């Protein structure tokens, strides 16, 4: 069986697929389903950046979605913004 | 809290699980990463728990301001890593044309 | 032109090659990406060109608004995979000291 | 023998280690390293944005360091931005 880290990193993964599985490509969030994405499974203070800028600063390739790739930058940042938080 | 959040929140636990014990309480020296890996991802890198000197050259290229400590900031590049080559042990070969995960990282 | 604009040159003549040959001009379809596949990266992706179905899959994963198509900035995904996944095949199982890169992909 | 686009891809990784190898870890290019990237290695309306904006925008983790992957968001950003300048 997998250790508490390894499936939290599993379930990164199923957090993601539950908004790239919606419609189109099977790995990619679109400008709409990020919006869905930060307002089910981000807090406030990452919210409070906006869905369309956090999209413009994901969509590094500008294809017009999110892809796991992109995902993990927020991912990334969501972790190291919510360790700060944890120190206030 | 949302399902995204109590995975980072895992992150954030176990890591301060072992930083806090020797050194600086806020990261990781050589000896509290070790037991990190060996014990809370003896699955994911189970082929690198194998080799030590495997597992401080990971830490090695994860320090990047060569302090020999890892930050939580650096130390969450592995786990970006680790969730990465656990979706594209998934998609090992996969042929569709629909979206199946297979067994992930560490056959689990 | 530096080394770096002249590897990105050679990414967009290696796209424009192939995307001009049948429909949109400035588009790959599954064709035109299969023989780029094939010839231009017949060493790093050698094993997924033993299986037609494999090649398929990777396109559909790369069209990201899924209309079939695989526009410059959807193919520039799978460049950064195999620059990626190569510098990861020079540091498969790297032990140290230093800094050292073993043989890439295809070698 | 690998083709010409294959090397263009493993030249793109050797053009990192051209500034990464400098001094600190092997794996990390520092705010005055990716200055020197910068000016060297991209064009004009590359450097344009600047050297502090950029490193602010490729430093994910903001570690005080871009590393390979990192550095890939510059390869992919410059690469849509060569193609769309060009024709
Ligand atoms: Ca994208
Ligand atoms: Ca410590
Ligand atoms: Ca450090
Ligand atoms: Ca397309
Ligand atoms: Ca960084
Ligand atoms: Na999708
Ligand atoms: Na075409
Ligand atoms: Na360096
Ligand atoms: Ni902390
Ligand atoms: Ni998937
Ligand atoms: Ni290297």
């Amino acid at each position: 069986m997998l250790t508490e880290l390894e499936k939290a990193l599993n379930s990164i993964i199923d957090v993601y697929h539950k908004y790239s599985l919606i419609k189109g490509n099977f790995h990619a969030v679109y400008r709409d389903d990020l919006k869905k994405l930060l307002e089910t499974e981000s807090p406030q203070y990452i919210r409070k950046k906006g869905a369309d800028v956090w999209f413009k600063e994901l969509d590094i390739n500008t294809d017009g979605a999110v892809n796991f790739q992109e995902f993990l930058i927020l991912v990334i940042k969501m972790g190291v913004a919510a360790h700060k938080k944890s120190h206030e | 809290m949302s399902q995204l959040e109590r995975n980072i929140e895992t992150i954030i636990n176990t890591f301060h699980q072992y930083s806090v014990k020797l050194g600086h309480p806020d990261t990781l020296n050589q000896g509290e990463f070790k037991e990190l890996v060996r014990k809370d991802l003896q699955n994911f890198l189970k082929k690198e728990n194998k080799n030590e000197k495997v597992i401080e050259h990971i830490m090695e290229d994860l320090d990047t301001n060569a302090d020999k400590q890892l930050s939580f900031e650096e130390f969450i590049m592995l786990m970006a890593r680790l969730t990465w080559a656990s979706h594209e042990k998934m998609h090992e070969g996969d042929e569709g044309p629909g979206h199946h995960h297979k067994p992930g990282l560490g056959e689990g």
